[PDB]
C-alpha cells in the first residue's frame, strides 16, 4: 500500500512572482514536520514499514506525502468454513501522540486503480471509517481511520486438487463390495485404498 | 471528425480515422490525486468504452468536444 | 464365460488405449508455444 | 548508493546497482509452455516533464547471464507520458518490458515420462489373465504410485485459482483413466468368477460380444 | 529430486541413469506380463506359433 | 524508538513497541497436554535502585 | 602482417604470427558507455570472427589498419 497524507504548512509559503519558475520545493524526512500517523495493529518487526520519501510543497504551503511500504497487520482469520471462507481484515491508522484538537484527521476514500489480483483471493472491497475515542483526562476526542479489507477465497484449486482425488478414492473403496470373494483381492483393494488415502493426507 | 488525444505530447488535435466518430475522455484518481489531480486520457473510439467503477467518462460526437479541463 | 470376459477385456483395453493417446497428444499439442518449445529445448 | 562522477563540463554519471523485486502478473494457464511479459516502470516521484525531462536510451545485455529456467526474448523500452487535471504539463515515465519463455527440458522428462509410463502400466492390466490374482494388485499399486508422484507434482507446480494449468488437466485425465481401468477390471473379474448353476449371462450382450470377437480375431 | 538440480540447460548424468533404470524396470514388468499370458493358457482354446 | 511526550509538569511517557524474542525453557514431557511458564525479565542495565 | 593488439598495455603494434593475416577490432557498449564509451578489442585472427548482435567489427587485411579511435 501507498499512504497519502495531505496537510498545510504555514511557514512554508512564498510569492511566485518573486521566485519565477520555482513552483515547488521538496524536503527530506528530518528537515520539516511530518505527522506521526502509523499502523496501530502492525506486526512487522520494525513497526514502521514505510519508505520515507520526500515531501512536496507548493506556494500555498500544501504538503503532500506518499510513504509506500509492505505492511504486515494483525487480523483474526476464521477457517471454520474452509475453503469457502470470507475474511474481514482491518487496518487501523491514527496518530501516536496527538489529539483531535491538534491533529484533525479527515478520512478521504481508498484507491484500487492499481490493484493487481493475486490468484488466491478476490477483493470484495476496502471501505473506510473514521472513529473517535474519549478518555477520562479531558473532553477532547482521539480520532482514527480504519480500512476494512474484505476478501473471499478462490476454490478452483482446492476443488479439483483436494476433492476430486478424495472422491475417486472413496468410490474405489466402495468398489470392493462388488468384487467376488473367490478373487483374493478384496482386502488387497481396501487396504491399498486406505494407504493411498494416508498418502493423500500429506498433501492435505 | 477531429478528436483531441493524449498519445501525442504536447496535447494534439489529431484528426480521427474513419469508423470512429466519438471523441471521448476518461478521468480517475491515481495516488497523486491530491496535488496533480485526476488522470486524463483523450481519444476517438468506435463507440465510447466501458466505465470501470473508479473511472468517469464524458463522451461526445462533435469536433473538439473533449479538451483538457484548463481549455 | 471366461472367453467372453477375456475378449471384452481386450476391447476395453483398446478403448482406453485410443482415449489415452488422443488425450495426451491433444493436451500437449494445445499449448500455443508448445511446438516452438520442443524445437528449441530438444 | 555509489558515488557520482563529474567531469569539467558538469556531466554527471550515476550507476546504482541492485537486486530489484517488481510486481508482474504471471499466467500459468499454458504451464509449462508459458511466455511472461513482466514490466519495470521507472519515473520521478515529485518532478514533472517541465522540470525533469526524462529521455529513454536503450537497455544493455552484454552482461546477461542465462540462468537455466528462462530464455530472454528481449527487454524493449517505451517512454510514456501522463496528463492530469491540475495543468497542461506532462509527467513522463520509462517502462522496460522483460519478455521470457520457460524451458521445458526439465518438466518434459521428469514430470511427463513417469506419468506416461505409469498410465501405460495401468492400461497393461487388461492383458493380464484373470487366473493370475494380480490384476487388482497391479491396478491399485499403479494408482498408489501415481498418488506418490503427486507429491513431486505438487511441490513443482503453482497454486493458483485464476486458471487451470495444463499439466493439472493432464494428471486429472490420467487419474480418471487409471481409476476407470480399475473399475472395468473389477467388472470383468465379476464375470470370470461366477457359478454357472447360480446365474446365466445376458443374451444381447453375449451375441454382440461374440460377433465382435470373432471378427476381431479372424 | 530433493538432492538434484532443476536445470533445463542440460541433462544431468544421474537423471539419465535413473531414466534408464525406470525404462528397464517397466519393460521388465511388460515382459513378465507377456510370458504370464503364455503360462496361463487353455490348450483347447489356442495353439502356440511354430517358428 | 518512538517519540517521548512531555506535559507542563515534566511527566514523560514512552511506548516502544516491538516483536520481542525471549529465552524460556519448554517442557514437552506431557505433549500435547502441556502448560508453559515463559518469563520476561526487564531491568536497567547500569542503574541501581538508589538512582 | 602487423596488427595492433590490446592484450599488451600500453597498446602495442605486435607483429602477428603466420596463418592470421586479418587485423580486426571489436567494439560494443558496456555499462560505462556514457562516460568511458564503447569497449575496444584489437587483434589479428585467421578470419575475422562472428559479430554478436551487440558487437561491431571493422575487419582489415593491411598493416596497422585497426588503431585506437584517438589515432
Ligand atoms: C497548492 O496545492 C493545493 C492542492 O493541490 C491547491 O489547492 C487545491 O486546488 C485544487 C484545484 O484548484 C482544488 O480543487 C478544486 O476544488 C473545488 C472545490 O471543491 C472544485 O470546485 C474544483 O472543481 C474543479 O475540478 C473538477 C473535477 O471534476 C472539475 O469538474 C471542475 O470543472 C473544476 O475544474 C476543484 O476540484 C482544491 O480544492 C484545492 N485545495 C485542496 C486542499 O486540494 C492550491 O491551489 C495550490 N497552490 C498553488 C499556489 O498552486
Ligand atoms: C564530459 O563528459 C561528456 C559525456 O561523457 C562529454 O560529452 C560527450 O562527449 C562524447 C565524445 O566526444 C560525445 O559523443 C560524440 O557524439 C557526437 C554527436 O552525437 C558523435 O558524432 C561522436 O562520434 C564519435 O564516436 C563515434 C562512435 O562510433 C565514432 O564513430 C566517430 O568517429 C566519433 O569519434 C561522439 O560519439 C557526446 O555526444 C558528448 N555528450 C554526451 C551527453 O555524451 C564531454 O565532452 C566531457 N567533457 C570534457 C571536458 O571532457
Ligand atoms: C507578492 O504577492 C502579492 C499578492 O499577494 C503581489 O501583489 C506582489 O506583486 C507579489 N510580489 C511581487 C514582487 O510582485
Amino acid at each position: 500500500i501507498w499512504l497519502q497524507m495531505s496537510w498545510t504548512d504555514h511557514y512554508l509559503q512564498w510569492n511566485v512572482s518573486e521566485y519565477p519558475g520555482v513552483k515547488t520545493v521538496r524536503f527530506p524526512d528530518g528537515q520539516i514536520w511530518k505527522p506521526d500517523i502509523l499502523l496501530y495493529n502492525s506486526a512487522d518487526e520494525r513497526f514502521d514499514a514505510t519508505f520515507h520519501t520526500n515531501v512536496l510543497v507548493n506556494s500555498s504551503g500544501h504538503c503532500q506525502y506518499l510513504p509506500p511500504g509492505i505492511f504486515k497487520s494483525s487480523c483474526y482469520i476464521d477457517v471454520r468454513w474452509f475453503p469457502f471462507d470470507v475474511q474481514h481484515c482491518k487496518l487501523k491508522f491514527g496518530s501516536w501522540s496527538y489529539g483531535g484538537w491538534s491533529l484533525d484527521l479527515q478520512m478521504q476514500e481508498a484507491d484500487i486503480s492499481g490493484y493487481i489480483p493475486n490468484g488466491e483471493w478476490d477483493l470484495v472491497g476496502i471501505p473506510g471509517k473514521r472513529s473517535e475515542r474519549f478518555y477520562e483526562c479531558c473532553k477532547e476526542p482521539y480520532p482514527d481511520v480504519t480500512f476494512t479489507v474484505t476478501m473471499r477465497r478462490r476454490t478452483l484449486y482446492y476443488g479439483l486438487n483436494l476433492l476430486i482425488p478424495c472422491v475417486l478414492i472413496s468410490a474405489l473403496a466402495l468398489l470392493v463390495f462388488l468384487l467376488p470373494a473367490d478373487s483374493g483381492e478384496k482386502i488387497s483393494l481396501g487396504i491399498t485404498v486406505l494407504l493411498s488415502l494416508t498418502v493423500f493426507m500429506l498433501l492435505v | 471528425i477531429v478528436c483531441h488525444t493524449t498519445a501525442t505530447s504536447p496535447i494534439s488535435a489529431v484528426t480521427c480515422p474513419p469508423g470512429e466518430n466519438l471523441c471521448y475522455r476518461k478521468m480517475w484518481c491515481d495516488v497523486f490525486c491530491s496535488s496533480r489531480g485526476k488522470v486524463v486520457e483523450l481519444g476517438c473510439a468506435a463507440t465510447c468504452p466501458s466505465k470501470k467503477p473508479y473511472e468517469e467518462v464524458t463522451c461526445c460526437s462533435t469536433d473538439k468536444c473533449n479538451p483538457h479541463p484548463k481549455q | 464365460w471366461k472367453f467372453a470376459a477375456c475378449v471384452v477385456d481386450r476391447l476395453c483395453l483398446m478403448a482406453f488405449s485410443v482415449f489415452t493417446i488422443i488425450c495426451t497428444i491433444g493436451i500437449l499439442m494445445s499449448a500455443p508455444n508448445f511446438v516452438e518449445a520442443v524445437s528449441k529445448d530438444f | 548508493h555509489t558515488n557520482v562522477l563529474v567531469n569539467s563540463s558538469g556531466h554527471c554519471q550515476y550507476l546504482p546497482p541492485g537486486i530489484f523485486k517488481s510486481s508482474c502478473y504471471i499466467d500459468v494457464r499454458w504451464f509449462p509452455f508459458d511466455v511472461q511479459h513482466c514490466k519495470l516502470k521507472f519515473g520521478s516521484w515529485s518532478y514533472g516533464g517541465w522540470s525533469l525531462d526524462l529521455q529513454m536510451q536503450e537497455a544493455d545485455i552484454s552482461g546477461y547471464i542465462p540462468n537455466g529456467e528462462w530464455d530472454l526474448v528481449g527487454i524493449p523500452g517505451k517512454r510514456s507520458e501522463r496528463f492530469y487535471e491540475c495543468c497542461k504539463e506532462p509527467y513522463p515515465d520509462v517502462t522496460f518490458t522483460v519478455t521470457m519463455r520457460r524451458r521445458t527440458l526439465y518438466y518434459g522428462l521428469n514430470l511427463l515420462i513417469p506419468c506416461v509410463l505409469i498410465s501405460a502400466l495401468a492400461l497393461l492390466v487388461f492383458l493380464l489373465p484373470a487366473d493370475s490374482g494380480e490384476k487388482i494388485s497391479l491396478g491399485i499399486t499403479v494408482l498408489l504410485s501415481l498418488t506418490v508422484f503427486m507429491l513431486l507434482v505438487a511441490e513443482i507446480m503453482p497454486a493458483t485459482s485464476d486458471s487451470v494449468p495444463l499439466i493439472a488437466q493432464y494428471f486429472a485425465s490420467t487419474m480418471i483413466i487409471v481409476g476407470l481401468s480399475v473399475v472395468v477390471t473389477v467388472i470383468v473379474l465379476q464375470y470370470h468368477h461366477h457359478d454357472p448353476d447360480g446365474g446365466k449371462m445376458p443374451k444381447w450382450t453375449r451375441v454382440i460380444l461374440l460377433n465382435w470377437c470373432a471378427w476381431f480375431l479372424r
